[PDB]
């Protein structure tokens, strides 16, 4: 699973 | 140097948040031909652009090491600065280490970038990007200990894993 960057 | 060996693949500029750098790909080990097929055209184009992070913990580690037992399903490799000048390359390396290595090693995290076919929205290749860290020394130990030995602790690079998927 990933996030996202700002 | 050694890096005949390790031949370049790829040219251009990584992208994260306003930064940017200029790298040189070097193809370390696995299926060169994903690295043909993942990456985006040099020749002017937008940045290949971090947009997305993946923790450096157990089951997300874990994960990127399954698809890297199969020497066709990935590609290995190292990124290094480079520029037009020694001038440049200063200023590209600066880059790397401090709007790209410090920044993920700050997160602990890697890179992710999900590499679409035209038509498709499920992804066909992701890019897992590597600042030096216990996974990306373990694996370029195992892979390329030459390689490793003459960069670790010495020169600012990046493990770049290419999964398709």
């Amino acid at each position: 699973s990933y996030s996202p960057t700002s | 140097q050694l890096l005949k060996k390790y031949p370049i693949v790829w040219q251009g500029l990584l992208a994260l948040k306003n930064d940017t750098a200029a790298v040189q790909l070097h193809f370390v080990s696995g299926n060169n031909v994903l690295a043909h097929r993942s990456l985006p055209l040099s020749e002017g184009g937008p940045p290949l652009r971090i947009a997305q992070r993946m923790r450096l913990e157990a089951t997300q580690l874990e994960g990127v090491a399954r698809r890297m037992t199969v020497e066709t399903d990935y590609c290995l490799l190292l990124a290094l600065p480079c520029g037009r000048d020694q001038e440049d390359v200063v200023s590209q390396t600066e880059s790397l280490k401090a709007a790209f290595i410090t920044y993920l090693q700050a997160k602990q995290a890697a890179g992710i970038i999900n590499v679409p076919n035209p038509g498709s929205n499920q992804p066909a290749y992701v890019l897992q990007i590597f600042p030096p860290c216990e996974f990306s020394e373990s694996h370029l130990s195992r892979l390329a200990p030459d390689l490793l030995a003459s960069i670790s602790n010495i020169s600012p690079h990046l493990m770049i894993v290419i999964a398709s998927v």
